[PDB]
RNA sequence: GGGCGAGGCUCCUUCUGAGUUCCCUGGAACGGGACGCCACAGAGGGUGAGAGCCCCGUAUAGUUGGAAGCCAAGCCUGUGU
RNA sequence: GAGACCGAUAGCGCACAAGUAGAGUGAUCGAAAGAUGAAAAGCACUUUGAAAAGAGGGUUAAAUAGCACGUGAAAUUGUUG
RNA sequence: GUGAGCCCGGGUCGAACGGCCUCUAGUGCAGAUCUUGGUGGUAGUAGCAAAUACUUCAAUGAGAACUUGAAGGACCGAAGUGGGGAAAGGUUCCAUGUGAACAGCGGUUGGACAUGGGUUAGUCGAUCCUAAGCCAUAGGGAAGUUCCGUUUCAAAGGGGCAC
RNA sequence: AAACUUUCAACAACGGAUCUCUUGGUUCUGGCAUCGAUGAAGAACGCAGCGAAAUGCGAUAAGUAAUGUGAAUUGCAGAAUUCCGUGAAUCAUCGAAUCUUUGAACGCACAUUGCGCCCGCCGGUAUUCCGGCGGGCAUGCCUGUUCGAGCGUCAU
């Protein structure tokens, strides 16, 4: 009865939703995320899974601030306004 | 509820006796504002809200 | 269940709003390659995984 | 335009209707070669099925 | 590329009665699962003697 | 005798960038000459004799002139590196020649 | 033969640039030659085409047809010319897309910015001619 | 109506800018109800009202920040949002004067024996 | 909603004694009396002094909490500390 | 020891040569034939089929406008606490 | 910026809303899938059917290109001889 | 042409390709219980037989055994085939409409498909308490990711009075 | 003789090989040095008149300002543009801004949209009550300020 009959008792949850990485990998009793390692300060990553590294590496998300940096470098991190521009 | 009744007073000069709230399955909040018996909700909806 | 957290209900709200077929004007656009909703969810087929 | 868009929406379902899916949400990929059915040997001791 | 045809997890199902002993992609729920891997005779596998 | 018993393919170095590196070195030398004009692109080097009995038949350029050489030539040691003369305080003059 | 290192002769990159160019680039791409009278008047060979120009079609099945440009439809790189239409089955009229390189501009829709364009092109051509002559 | 241009907004001061924000929010509030109760060309107007509110808020913020920069022009400590951003490494980088400071012996040596301009006859 | 606890609102929040006011302003008694006289902080009387302080007597002096809050921002406090 | 500094370099910007001439096939010439032209440009792409001259570009000298740096021929002055 | 490289079972797992869909409690595993036509000109109108559709009649240079769409092999199937 | 092959005719089709000499290789398939994809015979075959059971008229509809109304006959038999909850699901709930697909027969019906609507609290829960237990802090280990530690070898704070 | 089975041929099926194509990979070469408490990478939730996704963006939400170009966007609807112009655009550039809940994540927590504290401002009869808004409150360490403790060393 280790198969189909035993599968009828599966109604608990080992993992819940993790606040940091969004996956259903937060161990409800250990309070430790299996994927990102929350609540440790560092994000969990290993070199034996380059697939897992590239699933979450920089550039796979939105780059909400980092994508604007190369243009600012190209213009030299200048401040101010163009000469004769309208404004205050 | 306090923010809803203050907003109603500031926008439409509406005085309410009580307000019930529920968060709908689509995620927005719905508020049932019962007005004072002095004013008419039908008249308010006809003039200000334009719901006829 | 009827007992649910606000976070869980918010994710269910997002799933409920996403559960639709594509608008019919999408297929009439110039160079349209979208024919149907390929991420459509049903309550019997694929679990939300929450 | 509405008739044309409705015809496009109905023609978008032909492949999934040939595949006999219960709508566009049925994207279940079943196992046509299960490992428990296509690997291992049956010995004299404990077997994996009756 | 040096990693072409080798970015899969696959193990042979062993000597049996049904299928050839090529390594097969583990898991389930997708067409790739159970399909052959790592061979030069296999689709989506590593070519014989990769060019350097 | 072939030494291929380690993971040798991990650190194989090829040299397809040899002409590009020659071009880069020539551009750097042109930039250095243009910045240093009208001075020469290098410093004056002394003539020294190679060590050991195998190479002591031949002379070559050394690092820099000794303090005794600069003093006997009348060039102060602080002025010498500013007028294109390389200075080496480690070398000594063991002979007159 | 191209000499500059910033110029690419890659066909893949050229086609990607052409079919993913934004609208301001597509305006320059969608240029048309001027008629002989306009060229001798303005000393200008080509200009980007816009709405309100008068054109004559010199290539294709609608050759020698003349009319005003009613739409510059940059999304499929075409223009629509008035009365150069075809009939759908139902009897209504649908415009026929013409590429701007298949037409010649006979009358310019003139305004301040168009005059500025024509003046600076003519001045550049003249100063190039004096420098090279 | 419903389109407010930035050129006329750049000349106002704070009071009527907050006023105009008040009206534009008010017609936005009524024409949302008009949208849910009827239809027509009013959707272009609510789009224009939203962009007008954005433009007015931009002008107000720009004038406040200009006044604050004028006030903090000659002060040692500036607010963090008014300080230059650059990068974190750039802000932690040594200043030009501190990187250009040399020792007294080095200054004397550079004063009396600098790199000279010279040529060699061939 | 949640049940309130006794003594967390009303006169107990409205008044404080002189000891609590001195400890709140972190002053000495002469400096506190001097500042109260200079700023016009006057003694007050609650309806029931047991609701404000269970150890209060007839000679206990009370002040307004908002008056002590106003005294918190007086620039003479820094002057007192500088002189000390 | 200070202060000028002609001039030069780096970076974004305006602009660049010549056929849509005649005939045949074709749904459409960008094909074939004829007559020309440009070329420091016959790289590439697009345009209804293999286009130097239809269009964008391509080559070379330059030529508009703007900003910030660096190099720099020379030139003014203090003189030794 | 290039190539005596690969040309949709190849080439990166991915030329496509691909680290997506999907599977696993989880660590993780992980696809398939490009091409109408130059231009939708994507079949008006009539007729038969409840409809899907069919037949006339059309568009197109071509439907022997009908959103099952370039070309359309073999295995295998139907009709006819 | 001994041969591997080469060339032509006819039909289809729509944009590139070939001969000669050198150069180059990811260069020649019947097998590998080979890989991927597609397709046969078996075969209109095995089968679609647990949970007692259905029938009449009318309506709807192109079409009704498995839609509805009425009329009958039965079953669950209160440890129920009843009325409500906990976990789990997430809109499956309700109204209206519906081509195809799915409901291993049919289907006008449907937990399917399409468009909308629906969940109202001072008193019901959560929120508060602590249990088994888990985690900070002091401090001590550990190259380190971190381990122990939860009252400690901690200066770990409250109240009142004052001319 | 037919049917049936098989073979041969034409046409029609099934299926997607072949051929041609390629906004894509792969390899080489050249140039450059620029993340984050002034809150990064990543996550979640939202934003279009009509979008689920991809893309873009953050309640100023397929975006604002500024500069430049100069007449569009387009699937539909609705409006344009005084065209001799502070001006269309799903345009480019980009120096000014906005930037939800989170996250090294920072009041304490979080399987809770839970519980606080400090200081101002506003409103409702309000010295007390109620509500809203704004600015703050993590740890280690450095320099300095100020308030202290100890017969630890002294002077008096
Ligand atoms: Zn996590």
């Amino acid at each position: 009865t280790k198969g189909t009959s035993s599968f009828g008792k599966r109604h608990n949850k080992t993992h819940g939703l993790c606040r940091r990485c969004g996956r259903r990998s937060l161990h409800n009793q250990k309070k430790v995320c299996a994927s990102c390692g929350y609540p440790a300060a560092k994000t969990r990553k290993y070199n034996w899974s380059e697939k897992a590294k590239r699933r979450k590496v920089t550039g796979t998300g939105r780059m909400r601030y980092l994508s604007t940096v190369p243009r600012r470098f190209k213009n030299g991190f200048r401040t101010g306004v163009p000469k004769g521009a309208r404004g205050p | 509820k306090a923010q809803i009744k203050q907003a109603l007073k500031k926008l439409y000069d509406i005085d309410t006796v009580k307000i019930n709230t529920l968060i709908r399955p689509d995620g927005t909040k719905k508020a049932f504002a019962r007005l004072t018996p002095d004013v008419d909700a039908l008249d308010i909806a006809a003039t200000k809200l334009g719901l006829v | 269940p009827s007992h649910k957290t606000f976070r869980i209900k918010q994710k269910l709200a997002k799933a409920q709003k996403q559960n639709r077929p594509i608008p019919q004007w999408i297929r009439l656009r110039t160079g349209n390659t979208i024919r149907y909703n390929a991420k459509r969810r049903h309550w019997r087929k694929t679990r939300l995984g929450l | 335009l509405r008739s044309k868009a409705e015809r496009q929406a109905k023609l978008a379902q032909r492949k999934m209707n040939r595949m006999a899916r219960q709508g566009e949400a049925d994207r279940h990929i079943h196992a046509s070669m299960p490992k428990h059915l296509f690997s291992g040997k049956r010995t004299i001791g404990k077997t994996d099925r009756r | 590329s040096e990693k072409a045809g080798h970015q899969t997890s696959a193990e042979s199902w062993g000597t049996g009665r049904a299928v050839a002993r090529i390594p097969r992609v583990s898991g389930g729920g997708t067409h790739r699962a159970g399909q052959g891997a790592f061979g030069n005779m296999c689709r989506s596998g590593r070519m014989f003697a990769p060019t350097k | 005798n072939n030494h291929f018993r380690k993971h040798w393919q991990r650190r194989v170095r090829c040299h397809f960038d040899q002409p590009g590196k020659k071009v880069t070195r020539r551009l750097a030398r042109r930039a250095k000459a243009a910045a240093l004009a009208p001075r020469p692109v290098d410093k004056l080097r002394p003539i020294v004799r190679c060590p050991t009995v195998k190479y002591n038949r031949r002379t070559r350029l050394g690092r820099g002139f000794t303090l005794e050489e600069l003093k006997a030539a009348g060039i102060p040691r602080l002025l010498a590196p500013t007028i294109g003369i390389a200075v080496d305080h480690r070398r000594k003059n063991l002979s007159e020649e | 033969m191209k000499v500059r290192p910033t110029v690419s002769s890659s066909r893949r990159k050229a086609r990607k640039a052409h079919f993913s160019a934004p609208s301001s680039v597509r305006r320059v791409i969608m240029s048309a030659p001027l008629s002989k009278e306009l060229r001798e008047k303005y000393n200008v060979r080509s200009i980007p085409i816009r709405k309100g120009d008068e054109v004559q079609i010199v290539r294709g099945a609608h050759k020698d047809k003349e009319g005003k440009v009613t739409s510059v439809y940059r999304l499929k790189y075409v223009i629509h010319v008035e009365r150069v239409t075809r009939e759908k089955a139902t009897g209504q009229t649908v415009p026929i897309g013409i590429h701007p390189s298949n037409v010649v501009i006979t009358k310019l829709h003139l305004d301040k910015d168009r005059e500025n364009i024509l003046a600076r092109i003519k001045a550049g051509r003249e100063q190039v001619a004096k420098a090279k002559g | 109506n419903g389109k407010v241009k930035a050129g006329q907004l750049w000349s106002k001061n704070k009071e009527e800018l907050t006023k105009i924000l008040g009206e534009l929010k008010t017609e936005l509030s009524q024409l949302r109800i008009q949208k849910i109760s009827s239809s027509g060309a009013k959707l272009n107007k609510i789009h224009d009202l939203r962009k007008s509110i954005a433009r007015v808020l931009t002008v107000i913020n720009a004038k406040q920040r200009a006044q604050l920069r004028l006030f903090y022009k000659n002060k040692k400590y500036l607010p963090l949002d008014l300080r230059p951003k650059l990068t974190r490494a750039l802000r932690r980088r040594l200043s030009k004067e501190d990187a250009s400071r040399v020792l007294e012996k080095t200054k004397k040596r550079l004063t009396h024996f600098p790199q000279r301009k010279y040529a060699v006859k061939a | 909603g949640k049940a309130k606890k006794k003594g967390k609102s009303g006169a107990a929040r409205n008044y404080m004694t002189r000891t609590q006011a001195v400890k709140k302003l972190q002053l000495s008694l002469p400096d506190f009396r001097k500042l109260c006289i200079w700023k016009g902080i006057y003694p007050r009387e609650p309806r029931d002094r047991r609701k404000v302080n269970k150890s209060a007597t007839a000679s206990t002096t009370f002040y307004y909490t908002k008056d002590i809050q106003y005294l918190l921002h007086e620039p003479l406090l820094q002057k007192f500390r500088e002189q000390k």
